[PDB]
């Protein structure tokens, strides 16, 4: 088998919630 | 606590946290305040993961291994797996 697959952050070439 | 030059912490819809890097246009889980050092897997201890690695003990597909620095998912603990291959 295969563990899932990996799980990247949002793509960078978009919106972001930048509310740091 | 400040990111790096032209770095953006930011929050997915569910409120967890990532980091924006406008110097290379990429985004990563990895925290740049927090990069550590690494090692070569074999020489961790117990229990303990190499700077990147991720134990996921996931409730459908059990435990795996998360990798955030090659962005890869395997089942062996690769502590455990450098250990094996070099004996």
């Amino acid at each position: 088998d295969r563990p899932p697959p990996y799980v990247a952050p949002p793509s960078y070439e978009g919106p972001h919630r930048t509310l740091g | 606590d400040p990111l790096p030059d032209n770095w953006e912490m930011a929050y997915t819809e569910k409120g967890e946290v990532y980091f924006i890097d406008h110097n290379t246009k990429t985004t990563s889980w990895l925290d740049p305040r927090l990069a550590k050092k690494a090692k070569p897997p074999e020489e961790c201890k117990e229990n303990e993961l190499p700077y990147g690695w991720e134990k996921i003990d996931d409730p459908i597909y059990g435990t795996y291994y998360v990798d955030h620095i090659n962005r890869r998912t395997q089942f062996e603990n690769p502590v455990l797996e450098a250990k094996r291959k070099l004996q």
